[PDB]
């Protein structure tokens, strides 16, 4: 049974390495597919935070 | 080498165990290993608003796969991926799109 994260017990992978493991992996458990939409929502709306906020202007 | 940072919030025999046992222990302030077992107001919140957070160079696992690994064999099996440790702000809406059923799946 293939599925990273699930079988995510080699060494080295850690904290650094992980997000990106999920991410490359052809075939995920419905857990994780979870997990990471839900996580990449979060950090969506960091990012479009601070290119809003509601005062930074666009302008050259 | 695994270096492992632990929030406040985080039970003395869980960073017991990573003393004792491991890869060569080391707890710095950036780590390869961020451990934690709260997401709301500890000092994990400073891993889920840095940019290596946005930017996909950080993941937060709850300390209790510590716990998990100390009631394993040695180091064997327990996944790191059953412990991801999201925002709370997410985690309501985790359980739920995972608990509901096939009849459901509200979004
Ligand atoms: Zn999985």
């Amino acid at each position: 049974y293939r599925c990273s994260g699930c079988i995510a017990v080699e060494k080295s992978l850690n904290s650094r390495n992980f997000s990106k493991l999920l991410h490359s992996c052809p075939y995920q458990c419905d857990r994780h597919k979870v997990i990471v939409e839900a996580e990449d929502r979060y950090k969506s709306e960091l990012r479009k935070s601070l290119i809003c906020n509601k005062k930074i202007l666009l302008t050259p | 080498g695994q270096r492992g940072w632990f929030c406040g919030s985080v039970s003395q025999d869980l960073r017991q165990f990573w003393v004792a046992e491991g890869g060569t222990i080391s707890d710095p302030r950036a780590a390869d290993f961020l451990f934690s077992c709260d997401a709301s107001h500890p000092d994990t919140l400073r891993i889920y608003q840095s940019l290596d957070y946005i930017e996909d160079n950080a993941t937060v696992f709850h300390a209790y796969y510590l716990s998990a690994v100390a009631n394993a064999k040695i180091k064997n099996s327990v996944a790191l991926g059953h412990f991801i440790l999201p925002p709370a702000c997410l985690q309501k809406e985790i359980r739920r799109k995972i608990g509901s059923f096939i009849w459901e799946q509200d979004q």
